[PDB]
Order: C-alpha cells, then sequence, then structure tokens
C-alpha cells in the first residue's frame, strides 16, 4: 500500500475484512394448492377427436413428476422452450387437449405434417410451442365388441387453421345436383372407430395429450413448484425469501407483526425484519460483520 | 342524495410492509381530506377507484358489479355477500336490472340471467370498503367498526387490506345491489403517515389542504 520497501513507525491503514457466508437458505410459501391433473389424466373416458376436449387448466401448482412415474409415457415431444426454462414463466390461462386416436398416427400430430386427421381433424400451427405426449390404452380403451364411441371426421369441403374446431353433421355434398338425405353421392362426414383388445401396435388406441399448451401471459400467473430447504439459524447464510434476497444472520425476533404484513423495514430502506412463509415466525437480519484490518508496526 | 364532508376517512396501509415508530411520506391515491362525498338505483362512474361506506340494520346491501358497459358482451365482476360466505365471480353475467327479494328462503339467484365462459371464481355497523383496480390487480379493502350510537364519527380507522386479486379486466361503471351509503372518488395525492410501537396507523395528514398542513410533510 505504502509503495515502499521502508516504513515507519505508526499505524497504516489496510485492506477490509468480511466474514463470508457458508450456506444457502431458500424458503418458499408452503406447497398447498396443485392441480389434480388426476382428473385430466386418469379418468374413465375422453372425448373423440373431432370433438376434442379443450381442457382448462388454471390456478393450481404444477406437479406432474408423479405422471412420469405412474404413466409411463412413451412419447414426448416438446417443440417450444425446455422445460428447464418453465420456472421462468408460468401459465394461468393454459389449455389443455385431450385426444383418442390411432397407433401410426401420433407422428402426424407434429408441426408441419400432414394427412387426413392433420387437414380435417386437428391443425396444429407452424411456430408449435408445446409438448406431444401419447401412451398405449389396451386396458382400459379397447373391447371385445369394439368401441364404438370414438369418432374422426373423414370428409370436409375445405382445409382447416391452427386451433379450429368443428361439431357440424351435415351432409356432405360430391356432385353437382342439390342433395337431401344420403343415398347418392352425398356422403356423412362423421366415421367411427374399431378398436379392439387384440389389434397390432399400429392400429390399437394411443391416448394422446396433445399437450398444445401455452397461454403463459396473464394479469395471473399461477406458478410451477419450487423447492424448498431447511432454514438455518445464528449463522451467516445467503437467504431468499419470496424474492427477497440477502445476506446475514437470521436470529429470533420479539417484533409484533399484523397479520398482513410480510417483511419489515428500518428507518430508512433496509430489510430489518423478515416472517417465514411456513412456520409464520418473527426473524431478525442483522448484517454480517465487517470493518478494517489495521496493521500496526514498530 | 345529498352532499356531505369526509373529516379524515379513507385512510389506508398503502403496502405490506412493517414500520415500528415512524413517520412515512408516501404518493398515492387517496380520499383527500373534506372532499365531497355523496350521500344516499342509479350508475355511478369509476375514476381510479372508489370509496364505499355503508350504514344500515336491516342488511339491505348485498353486493357489488362491476365492468366497463355491462352489455354482456366485456367481462364483469360480481361479488355476493349472501348470508356465511362471499362469492366473486368473473364473467360476462346477463344481470337483471333490479335484483329484488321479498323478505326465511335465501334463495332464488336470479340476479343474472345466463352463463358465459366465467374465468375467475373465489369463495371465502359503518362498514367502509376501498375498491382499487391498478396494474391488472383488483384491490378490496375493508374495516368494520361498530358505530357507538347514531351519527357520523369523525375520527380516524386505518383499513386493512381484504383481499388482492389478479382478476385482469377493465371496469368503468359500478352499481350496488341491495336485497344508507356515501361513495366518494379518488385522486393521487402526497400522505404523511404515522406509525406506532405496533405497525398500525393512527395519525395521517395531508399535504395539499392547508398551508400548515405543507410545512408538516
Ligand atoms: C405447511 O404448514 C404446516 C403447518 O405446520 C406444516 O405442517 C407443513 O409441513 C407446511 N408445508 C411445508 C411446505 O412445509
Ligand atoms: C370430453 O368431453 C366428453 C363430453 O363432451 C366427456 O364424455 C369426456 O369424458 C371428456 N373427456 C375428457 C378428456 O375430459
Ligand atoms: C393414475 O394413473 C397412473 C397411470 O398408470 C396409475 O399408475 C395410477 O395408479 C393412477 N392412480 C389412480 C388412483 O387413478
Ligand atoms: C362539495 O364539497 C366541497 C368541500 O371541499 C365544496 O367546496 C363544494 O362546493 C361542494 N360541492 C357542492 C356542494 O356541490
Ligand atoms: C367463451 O368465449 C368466447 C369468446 O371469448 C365466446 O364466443 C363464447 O360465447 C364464450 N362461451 C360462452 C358459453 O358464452
Ligand atoms: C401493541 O400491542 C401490545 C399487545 O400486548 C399492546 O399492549 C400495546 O399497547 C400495543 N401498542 C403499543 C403502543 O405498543
Amino acid at each position: 500500500t505504502l509503495k515502499s520497501f521502508t516504513v515507519e513507525k505508526g499505524i497504516y491503514q489496510t485492506s477490509n475484512f468480511r466474514v463470508q457466508p457458508t450456506e444457502s437458505i431458500v424458503r418458499f410459501p408452503n406447497v398447498t394448492n396443485l392441480c389434480p391433473f388426476h382428473e385430466v389424466f386418469n379418468a374413465t373416458r375422453f372425448a373423440s377427436v373431432y370433438a376434442w376436449n379443450r381442457t382448462r387448466i388454471s390456478n393450481c401448482v404444477a406437479d406432474y413428476s408423479v405422471l412420469y412415474n405412474f404413466a409411463p409415457f412413451f412419447a414426448f415431444k416438446c417443440y417450444g422452450v425446455s422445460p428447464t426454462k418453465l420456472n421462468d414463466l408460468c401459465f394461468t390461462n393454459v389449455y389443455a387437449d385431450s385426444f383418442v386416436i390411432k397407433g401410426n398416427e401420433v407422428s402426424q400430430i407434429a408441426p408441419g405434417q400432414t394427412g387426413n386427421i392433420a387437414d380435417y381433424n386437428y391443425k396444429l400451427p407452424d411456430d408449435f410451442t408445446g409438448c406431444v405426449i401419447a401412451w398405449n390404452s389396451n386396458k382400459l380403451d379397447s373391447k371385445h365388441s369394439g368401441n364404438y364411441d370414438y369418432w374422426y371426421r373423414l370428409f370436409r369441403k375445405s382445409k382447416l387453421k391452427p386451433f379450429e374446431r368443428d361439431i357440424s353433421t351435415e351432409i356432405y355434398q360430391a356432385g353437382n345436383k342439390p342433395c337431401k338425405g344420403k343415398g347418392p353421392n352425398c356422403y356423412f362426414p362423421l366415421q367411427s372407430y374399431g378398436f379392439r383388445p387384440t389389434y397390432g401396435v399400429g392400429h390399437q388406441p394411443y391416448r394422446v395429450v396433445v399437450l398444445s399448451f401455452e397461454l403463459l401471459h396473464a394479469p395471473a400467473t399461477v406458478c410451477g413448484p419450487k423447492k424448498s430447504t431447511n432454514l438455518v439459524k445464528n449463522k451467516c447464510v445467503n437467504f431468499n425469501f419470496n424474492g427477497l434476497t440477502g445476506t446475514g444472520v437470521l436470529t429470533k425476533s420479539n417484533k409484533k407483526f399484523l397479520p398482513f404484513q410480510q417483511f419489515g423495514r428500518d428507518i430508512v430502506d433496509t430489510t430489518d425484519a423478515v416472517r417465514d412463509p411456513q412456520t409464520l415466525e418473527i426473524l431478525d437480519i442483522t448484517p454480517c460483520s465487517f470493518g478494517g484490518v489495521s496493521v500496526i508496526t514498530p | 342524495q345529498s352532499y356531505t364532508n369526509s373529516f379524515t376517512r379513507g385512510v389506508y396501509y398503502p403496502d405490506k410492509v412493517f414500520r415500528s415508530s415512524v413517520l412515512h411520506l408516501t404518493q398515492d391515491l387517496f380520499l383527500p381530506f373534506f372532499s365531497n362525498v355523496t350521500w344516499f338505483n342509479p350508475v355511478l362512474p369509476f375514476n381510479d377507484g372508489v370509496y364505499f361506506a355503508s350504514t344500515e340494520k336491516s342488511n339491505i346491501i348485498r353486493g357489488w358489479i362491476f365492468g366497463t358497459t355491462l352489455d354482456s358482451k366485456t367481462q364483469s365482476l360480481l361479488i355476493v355477500n349472501n348470508a356465511t360466505n362471499v362469492f366473486i365471480k368473473v364473467c360476462e353475467f346477463q344481470f337483471c336490472n333490479d335484483p329484488f327479494l321479498d323478505v326465511w328462503m335465501e334463495s332464488e339467484s336470479g340476479v343474472y340471467s345466463s352463463a358465459n365462459n366465467c374465468t375467475f371464481e373465489y369463495v371465502s355497523n359503518l362498514r367502509e370498503f376501498v375498491f382499487k383496480n391498478i396494474d391488472g390487480y383488483f384491490k378490496i379493502y375493508s374495516k368494520h367498526t361498530p358505530i357507538i350510537g347514531r351519527d357520523f364519527p369523525q375520527g380516524f380507522s386505518a383499513l386493512e387490506p381484504l383481499v388482492d386479486l389478479p382478476i385482469g379486466i377493465n371496469i368503468t361503471r359500478f352499481q350496488t345491489l341491495l336485497a344508507d351509503y356515501y361513495v366518494g372518488y379518488l385522486q393521487p395525492r402526497t400522505f404523511l403517515l404515522k406509525y406506532n410501537e405496533n405497525g398500525t396507523i393512527t395519525d395521517a395528514v395531508d399535504c395539499a389542504l392547508d398551508p400548515l398542513s405543507e410545512t408538516k410533510c
């Protein structure tokens, strides 16, 4: 500091000393409200592809990792952001889709694809940000007589557009003459499936959740779920409480907060106190000891 | 309908921060001191929030309806505090003009006539409410001080935040749902609030009323 090799007598100022932290503490609120997609993924009956249910998912915490183990999804294709980024943006008005389609058809549910189902039944846009998931359903969507309860569109005098649904049942015209009833070139534009438990792999019914989900933006942002760790006291730690981030020592306090308050502030700005979202206890935050490291030499 | 004055009523907690024995100079939407208050089923405008006071004994007040046009083409907010739990429903309800029930029964919610999308739902003596709407959030603050007497008490009461909601709709006209009340309109101002040992607001001073209440600020 003195820029010399001959230090005279005295007390010379020098660098500063700080007590660096040693642990990291993250305490997000109790994890209470989450959606039982159990109703969305573990139902007895789903809808036909021509009348696909745009299932609404809202106001809950995203916990579908159990469906990783309970339901072995053989198909999982995400054309949008990576799942690891899903914590940065959550969804409130997000849509979900429930499909019951054939086996050699999951490849047709993809952006830029063509075919009967893609053109007449369900069309995805080129810029599709979502995940397709499918799984076999022989044990609960096939019958010896035949599951004559799932339908799909075959004829239509136009092409579809992204996110369009049609329920029309009017007969389809194929010739010049005007039409009243079936008979001649006037076909009914609805045909059902014939699922049986002993079909081949390419013809067995696949329960296909085309999670064509997005609709992230909204005044509300019900979020994915956050991990919490334990709490450490009387030690220098780096803390993150509901987005308030800092460093210091968290000791027991005796301030009497009001039931609607979260933080506390001193006479200037500093976050003197805080309230833990889970155990609901006042905790005083005191900053880490720091100062000068002055040197005395003769 | 008549016109009266509000002595020092309408002061609420601006934020969820605890402060102990201090004086805070803040800027926010408030009801100016000694402003003109309408004393009262007409439709009233909604300029950057409203302050609603009610005094009754027969419990004729049952809720509120909010919207921009109430034409069943834009989302409308209905709040009904029927008897035990408050219902908040946000959609294009086709409300009737005059929802009134004789007098027991406690049924027949024929206030609306049709249903629609209906995204959001929620359940849970001188009643004072502040309704504010900002940043796509609807904030409802309330206070219930049992009146000792029958006149209007010129006194100080801070309003704790009852609920904050991400309804995310637009509102320009608000009405009242029956089975005396006071309506006031908010404005941007700067206030000085006093905090006791216990993060309670005990006194407030405006900064645009009088020469004294500018030197104080
Ligand atoms: C939520 O609070 C209860 C109350 O004691 C507690 O038992 C529970 O473990 C808390 N949940 C979390 C996420 O810690
Ligand atoms: C879809 O809706 C139909 C009725 O329109 C119902 O029978 C079926 O169970 C629903 N399926 C899903 C995916 O919830
Ligand atoms: C939900 O479905 C998964 C899929 O196989 C299954 O493992 C799990 O046991 C089901 N739970 C219930 C109770 O439906
Ligand atoms: C409303 O009250 C204010 C008091 O600040 C007064 O100046 C104004 O004239 C009143 N308006 C009326 C009585 O119409
Ligand atoms: C749902 O919303 C759409 C557009 O916002 C509207 O056309 C439709 O009528 C709504 N559903 C009902 C049942 O009103
Ligand atoms: C704060 O709350 C305590 C609760 O016992 C009460 O005794 C006290 O008077 C309140 N106000 C002050 C000035 O501390």
